[PDB]
């Protein structure tokens, strides 16, 4: 079987339709709840919401991936 | 992409000094904590220092106000200035970029070998 695009799910839970979701001006929205809630970081999240835009996509999905 | 790219080990017998410089390549994150860490043989991964975008410093307990850390963010380098140098500071040691100070999200250069 197997298709593209594809639901990912990361090793911590996060997840994205990949790539489409990691391909926008925003962040996943998974990403921004992980950072306010779980790490209790709001801080991160304005910033990352701020810097996507310029992220490139390995950046991204380092991101993405391990956060 | 983020590549870290070290440089300035290398020998230097007891009571010397060394420059370990690690420059970040990539994008340069609003907000970062970059230092280095190390490794003796056998033993532990041990936080040397390391330096928020703030301009904090963090040291190990061995360090002792030997080792100067610096940033130049308009170049995306830190340098670590390593004064009175002892067999013991002999490792491999590592250099780190963490993206808003988060451990999770952190880069690891390849590691520069310091030898007393």
């Amino acid at each position: 079987g197997g298709s593209w695009p594809q639901r990912v799910v990361t090793k911590k839970g996060r997840t994205f339709l990949y790539p489409n979701d990691l391909l926008q001006t925003n962040p996943p929205e998974s990403l921004i709840t992980a950072l306010v809630e779980e790490y209790q970081n709001p801080v991160s999240a304005k910033e990352l919401q701020a810097d996507w835009p310029d992220m490139s996509f390995d950046e991204r999905r380092h991101v993405a991936m391990n956060l | 992409k983020v590549q870290l790219q070290e440089s300035g080990g290398g020998l230097v017998q007891v009571g010397g000094s060394l420059r370990l410089s690690c420059k970040a390549s990539g994008f340069t994150f609003r907000s970062s904590a970059m230092g280095w860490y190390r490794r003796a043989p056998g033993k532990q991964r041990e936080l040397v220092a390391s330096l928020t975008t703030t301009g904090t410093a963090d040291y190990g307990d061995f360090v002792k106000g030997r080792f100067t850390i610096s940033r130049d963010n308009a170049e995306n380098t830190v340098d670590l200035h390593m004064n009175s140098l002892k067999p013991e500071d002999t490792a491999v040691y590592y250099c780190h970029e963490d993206p808003y100070g988060m451990e999770s999200l952190r880069y690891w250069g390849q590691g520069t070998q310091v030898t007393v």
